[PDB]
């Protein structure tokens, strides 16, 4: 056991971890790969998105060469307090965790040619802006960029660990998503400007498409059993006038309450959504029905034969509006 | 003798390297692990977590640590825990963990004459459980803490739990307001990442939600509302006046029920047991109101098919709503 | 104050007072010639359960809060089983289950052969 | 002089080891504890928890620090803390405590000339206390401070209350919203784990609700929506829609106050007697509405009977009522 | 530079700061002072206010007189912790906080005759018991002590830097106050006693006065018409019996809602609030009034004469009776 | 060659004192500030506050710094900032801020030849900002941020905008869905306190609040709702069922809409626009109620009576109504 004192301490005499390896030589290359653990709630209040990560990076230092009894070391993540690592951080973080318990969860490994593999786990909140005008026929691409901190272009630059489709890999059961499916990844490299210099930037985009049964349960199809229900009020008997009276007036209750609830689930943005526009328009076929039978009771003992004539040429225009409508509003929205 | 012992812990750490782990570059180093659980103290649906108090204790052998001469476990005072190595444990799922403070770190080291350590700590952990509510309220849950190490893999440490199936104490002491634990279970595996297999502990609770009074008053507004629409069944068409007040009271008071179980309801965003009971409850309310409006039409034709079919409608619906109930207390219980 | 009675193979416990502040009781037998050796425990509330293991899958413990009482079922009696029942009570921060020291109310001693 | 009193701590501070316990490997080193209550802030039915401000002391002794030459008790700065041994206490039923640090860390050293430490802490503690919610709101609690060592056995510690009943102070001028402090308590035990005996000490509180709390929140509210409801019977009914509205308006009020009253306190699967008053409340105010739509139905045949229905509710509804209340509030005795 | 780094060595050569000045010798003299830059909000619900100050202590310490070309030295905070500082708590604080961003939020001067100024920026929660009875029409005297934690009377007392009326000064803008009014502040020492013995306690109470317009305009006025607008059907005739229903119902309806109502805005206490008894009085006014149209609707057809006496006494005894009991009402709670 | 780059920095360290700022007894030292704004969270109404992310850049010149013979601009780990002097520049306004700590802390310290230091952090931080809410939610609010030095007077000290106008960068690029900034504007002055003069920089935004989401979420459903509680004047009073639905849905569905709003609005001592507004509606909507109860008594004795109060009302509800938005829309606007 005291060999490998003896070597981690002639590794640590005379270092200098205030400077980067190659300080003056060279520029320091940083290989990147991340695990993704748990891809955790996504919430459209906030317009946030929750991550757990194995971050990991590679580089390579010519001061921490040794030849001893073995090829790798893998020491304690105290050691790693002790000499250079990069300054990575995540442009797009808001409050990331670093984890502590019971142990800073950190892992260093010195391979004999001076590669050191340097591994931390990591729960990141990151800002995904979202555009909400096909609610809840939404997809959205929330980014994760990330990069040095203090050093630019010309001193540390970041690669991928492999091909970069398969340097950021998610785990098998790692979804904590309740309303949206975890359609893929893109990954990508570039350069960003700041005042400071130009930065190397490594982004991932997780691709994500939001689940819709839960409004089809909740708003569609109650909308279009009322407005069937208000369109089946034209087959009642025009004597009838008390009934006709209650079927409308049920159906604009009906849809009146249930526009009022769909409100209020709805994210609070300043535009127009996809389920705003159907509901609008539902509305206006409900109340067409009432303001219809309203006309046409007015002409019950003045023209009977007009009263008729718009009854028989309603009973099959409001269906066939109505169709026309499902089949363009479905059509553009689940088709895009 | 104090000065006697003082030498004696002196000795043993001095020349002590805390970066290796004990039996470096040799065979891996076993450490045992026991859990006394405090509490639960909370269950969330909405943040799809718990919140667990343990007693975590860890038991392992260095012989760095060995001493001779004194006949005693010496029990050390928790800021020598600083100078000693100790398992990178952590938990896999958690979310937030800390060890408690007050007054000081809630530490404990035990030293023995073999060299044996045992390391004890306090800790309230946020562990995340993924929950299935589709079955809700009458769901089963299964939440896990998971154990391991981090930066160690199979071939420098091992993890067992100690005593076997008693190396977990204390769920007797789980008093959830909402749930009953009904078992619990030890799990010891092997995890590959792509740096290497390590070892992995795993103990899992299994939770059954309690059924009260509470529960049962969700559905019976709607049963009851569906009953009345059937009632306007009975109703002679000369006195249309009681059907549709009926119609209407059925259907908006289903639908303001439906509005406000969805705001009282716990938010979760897709499609459970109660929404399509509900969903069904509001077809049939519909179907009763859409029954009644072909009678009216279909009454100055045929008054005698018109009866026929109130009187069959008056069989019928109780007949298909049996049904549908009998399905869906088949199919979710 | 908790109030304990003893009946009795079925054994039955009656724990009548403030049992919300003991909410776990406790089954034990001393021997003619040892000290007293837990059986086994049940919570007052969810009716958890442990054993020791040389009475596991024996012997059963049930309760019922009707008239606030639990009950120890013995299945396949040996002659080892000869000694003196007690029945005890243990408060909500007492520590350990198996140790009689913590358990603060105690019941009657119940002879079995 | 300074410089005298300088050279006496550096000289009771050298070669000290803080690793090993005062009379380390003899007798138990004994520890007195002394509570001040400042105050306990907000006890919680739904967190099953209370909040508590205390000043915290403990007094032992330790012959590595008697000095002599200097006729005074030695305060000395907090950080001083830092390197002498102190006793590992702590909370077993806490939750989250901290140690005040502003404008520094709320912590006293006094030294005495004959060895003996006084170490103060200022804690604002989070405790569970675990309550009994069958008498609502005619409820008694009990609830606790269990104050233990974490490391060290009854072989090396112990523990005793300073002063007697006269440890804890400050609880006679506790002043909280809802409940009043009957009594508090010292206790003093051993508590056996696994690793052995522990020294305990515990505090305990037995808190009375006031009733004037209850009332003025759900009962004076309940009992004016039921007369209001009760109002409709001296309307005629020819006027539908009056008396439709009211006992709408009456079912609606009821059921939030039904839901507001079982949202202050934890969700539970059993029904507690609270419970069965406010269903009582419920069901009066929709049998009032009920009994309008069945004299609104029997209206068309005899509406001589339909007005001697109204004559006789508007006296069995409110002796029926009070007679409940009556049942109700004798449940309790 | 050299020099003052010279003499600021000289200052810290066996220099012991676990020891108080003139410990042994004579009493530690702390003057203090508060700069209140604003003053929180106060919450009545957990009866506790904030409030973030400039908190100035300043004490002599004859180890630290130095000669040198400046008689001030202006030393970079971290000094603070090598030296000797008082233990200064505020005996009523809950959770504080002493502000670390970008650094340190603290000034530590040195004048040449050993005079230390040391200053801090701290945010205080402080608890503020408040008995509500009087409620809307309330004032506090929210109190802010503080003293020494560990130093008895005998070795560390406080003073205030200047007259103690103008020792605690707030910031003319310094006012995040929404509900209150603050009337100014009262400044005063005194002897606390425990049992680790007697200490010196200096005390601040920020008299605060409730704003009532709020609840005049959202509850007092309400109630007033209701019960005007009950009070008017007695001057309406006995025929018109669906008015004087209409009026007595709405009436009565309105009262119980606003008596319901009013509870969320109320605080939540175990006794009787002003307001409690005028929302009250209004519903036994109102009450009263619809019992009175029922007993005149008995009479008539019947008695006509005993339904006449009966409304022209009401139409005298409402209006008066209400009259006085506002009176005496605002009497009582205005001038006290 | 790195032994002449470390054997620099050692001799740059050497005889550096951290508790003397530079050029300490003489002329101030200049501090240059840059600000770029990655993000504005949050603009709450409720805790009077605003979120600010920033990378916050300062500029100063130590001549005890300067090296020579290296053609480079020394960018170093950060912490070596703990053993350099750095402004103690703060905020006054701030309630809550912190340093972003992942992976390490976010903090750069760059080093020039003639001894410039460029020191930069990234910081989240909740500044008190206090809000006017009587125009809500048509209002027009002014939020700062106060940069200042704690401990060095003007004699020590002194603050400028790196770059005039353009010190602070991304204010443009910032998307808030209930506000959009009009203006930002930076001031430079003296802030004069009891310990002397300090400096003071002060960046400001003028916000306003859109007007989109209130119109399709508050004022449009009111406005609907109060139109659609007048359909009730154009139904015949035989059709009581239609009536009393109308009249109880829209003043239940008015107090739902209302409580949804104001569990988002502030619980300020003082009412809003939209309060008046909501208020104006209801009373609006209660009237028809009434009034239909009113007629719906009086219908069967006298008709002529009930049709005139009709044909009245619904001339005059509309009138009333739109005078009411001319009143309130020339009084907010
Ligand atoms: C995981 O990471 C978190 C931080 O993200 C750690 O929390 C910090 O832990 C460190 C190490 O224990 C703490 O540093 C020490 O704090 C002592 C005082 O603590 C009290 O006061 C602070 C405020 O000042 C409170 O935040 C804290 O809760 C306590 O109430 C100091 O006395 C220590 O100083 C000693 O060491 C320094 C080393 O330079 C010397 O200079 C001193 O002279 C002295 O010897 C030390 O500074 C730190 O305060 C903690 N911060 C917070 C916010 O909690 C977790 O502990 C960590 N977990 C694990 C398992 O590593
Ligand atoms: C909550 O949900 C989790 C799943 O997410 C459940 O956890 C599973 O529990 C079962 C036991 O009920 C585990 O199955 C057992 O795994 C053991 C370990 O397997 C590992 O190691 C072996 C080599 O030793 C590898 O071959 C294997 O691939 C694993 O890496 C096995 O040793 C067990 O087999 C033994 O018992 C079975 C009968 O149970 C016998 O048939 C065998 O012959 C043998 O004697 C067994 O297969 C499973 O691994 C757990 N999954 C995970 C992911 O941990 C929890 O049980 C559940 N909670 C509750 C309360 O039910
Ligand atoms: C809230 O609820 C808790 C329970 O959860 C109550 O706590 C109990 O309080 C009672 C006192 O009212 C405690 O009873 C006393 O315990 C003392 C300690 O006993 C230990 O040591 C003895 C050996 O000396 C062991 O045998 C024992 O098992 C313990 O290890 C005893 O010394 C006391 O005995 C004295 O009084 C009894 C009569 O009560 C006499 O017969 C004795 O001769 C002697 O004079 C006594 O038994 C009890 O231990 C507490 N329980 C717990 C779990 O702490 C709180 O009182 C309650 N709060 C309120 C306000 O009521
Ligand atoms: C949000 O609200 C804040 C206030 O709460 C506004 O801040 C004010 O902004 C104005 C500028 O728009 C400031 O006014 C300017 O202050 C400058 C600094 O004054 C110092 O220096 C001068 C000498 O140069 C001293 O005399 C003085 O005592 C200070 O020490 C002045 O230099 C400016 O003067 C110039 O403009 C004026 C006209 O405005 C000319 O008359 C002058 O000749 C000269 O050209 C000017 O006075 C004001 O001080 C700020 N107030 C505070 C409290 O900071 C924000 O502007 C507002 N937000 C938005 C978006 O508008
Ligand atoms: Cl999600
Ligand atoms: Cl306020």
């Amino acid at each position: 056991t005291t060999v490998f004192t003896r070597i981690l301490d002639r590794l640590l005499d005379g270092y200098d971890n205030r400077l980067r390896p190659g300080l003056g030589e060279r520029v320091t290359e940083v290989k990147t790969d991340i695990f993704v653990t748990s891809f955790g709630p996504v919430s459209d209040h906030d317009m946030e998105y929750t991550i757990d990560v194995f971050f990991r990076q590679s580089w390579k230092d010519e001061r921490l060469k040794f030849k001893g009894p073995m090829t790798v070391l893998r020491l304690n993540n105290l050691m790693a307090s002790k000499i250079w690592t990069p300054d990575t951080f995540f442009h797009n973080g808001k409050k990331s965790v670093a984890h502590n318990m019971t142990m800073p969860n950190k892992l260093l490994r010195i391979t004999e040619d001076g590669t050191l593999l340097y591994t931390m786990r990591l729960t990141v909140r990151a800002e995904c802006p979202m555009h909400l005008e096909d609610f809840p026929m939404d997809a959205h691409a929330c980014p994760l960029k990330f990069g040095s901190y203090a050093y630019t272009r010309a001193e540390v630059v970041y690669e991928w660990t492999r091909e970069p489709a398969r340097s950021v890999v998610v785990a098998e059961d790692g979804s904590r998503l309740n309303q949206y499916d975890l359609l893929g990844q893109t990954v990508d490299s570039g350069i960003v400007q700041s005042s400071t210099g130009e930065y190397v930037v490594m982004t991932t985009h997780f691709h994500l498409k939001r689940k819709i049964g839960y409004f089809v349960i909740q708003t569609y199809l109650p909308c279009i059993m009322t407005v069937i229900l208000s369109q089946v009020s034209f087959w009642l008997n025009r004597e009838s006038v008390p009934a006709r009276t209650v079927f409308g007036v049920t159906t604009v209750l009906t849809m009146t309450t249930l526009s009022i609830s769909a409100r209020n689930s709805l994210p609070k943005v300043a535009y127009a959504t996809a389920m705003d526009w159907f509901i609008a328009v539902c509305y206006a076929f409900v109340f067409s029905a009432l303001i219809e039978f309203a006309t046409v009771n007015y002409f019950t003992k003045s023209q009977p034969a007009r009263a008729a004539k718009i009854d028989r040429l309603s009973r099959i225009a409001f269906p066939l509006l109505f169709g026309i409508f499902n089949l363009v509003y479905w059509a553009t929205y689940l088709n895009r | 003798n104090m000065s006697f012992v003082k030498e004696t812990v002196d000795k043993l750490l001095k020349g002590y390297d805390i970066r290796l782990r004990p039996d470096f570059g040799g065979p891996p180093v076993c450490v045992g692990m026991n859990i006394d659980i405090a509490s639960i103290d909370m269950v969330s649906e909405v943040n799809m977590d718990y919140t667990l108090t343990m007693y975590f204790q860890q038991y392992w052998r260095d012989k760095r640590l060995a001493y001779s001469g004194i006949p005693l476990n010496l029990t050390l005072d928790n800021r020598v825990a600083d100078q000693l190595w100790v398992p990178d444990t952590y938990f896999l799922n958690d979310k937030k963990s800390f060890v408690h403070g007050v007054t000081v770190k809630n530490r404990m080291i035990r030293l023995h004459p073999d060299g044996t350590v045992l390391y004890g700590l306090r800790i309230t952990t946020t562990a995340a459980c993924m929950m299935d509510l589709r079955r809700y309220p009458l769901d089963e849950q299964n939440c896990t803490l998971e154990i391991e190490s981090y930066g160690y893999t199979t071939d420098d440490i091992e993890f067992y739990w100690r005593g076997g199936d008693k190396a977990v104490t204390g769920v007797e002491r789980i008093e959830l307001p909402q749930f009953s634990i009904v078992e619990h279970r030890l799990v010891s595996r092997n995890v590959v990442f792509a740096t290497g297999a390590y070892p992995r502990l795993s103990l899992s609770f299994r939770l059954k939600r309690n059924i009260g009074y509470f529960i049962l008053q969700t559905y019976m507004p709607s049963i009851l509302i569906t009953i009345l629409s059937w009632v306007s069944f009975w109703i002679n068409y000369d006195a249309s006046a009681a059907r549709v007040a009926l119609g209407i009271t059925t259907v908006l008071t289903m639908t303001t029920i439906n509005t406000h179980l969805r705001e009282t309801l716990p938010k979760i965003p897709y499609v459970k047991a109660i929404d399509m009971y509900l969903m069904g409850c509001f077809v049939f309310v519909f179907l009763a109101l859409l029954e009644y409006a072909f009678v009216n039409y279909i009454f100055f034709s045929q008054p005698a098919r018109a009866a026929a079919i109130d009187r069959w409608s008056r069989i019928v619906f109780p007949f298909t709503f049996s049904l549908f109930n009998l399905v869906y207390w088949l199919y979710y219980v | 104050q908790v109030q304990l009675v003893e009946s009795g193979l079925r054994l039955s416990c009656a724990a009548s007072g403030h049992t919300f502040n003991y909410p776990i009781m406790g089954w034990f037998r001393q021997a003619p010639g040892k000290e007293r050796e837990f059986v086994g425990a049940i919570s007052w509330s969810g009716g958890s359960t442990s054993y020791a293991d040389s009475v596991k899958d024996r012997f059963t413990i049930s309760r019922d809060n009707a008239k606030n009482t639990v009950y120890l079922e013995m299945n396949n009696l040996k002659p080892e089983d000869t000694a003196v029942y007690y029945c005890a009570a243990k408060g909500r921060y007492s520590g350990g289950l198996y140790y009689p020291t913590n358990y603060d109310y105690w019941g009657q001693g119940t002879q079995v052969t």
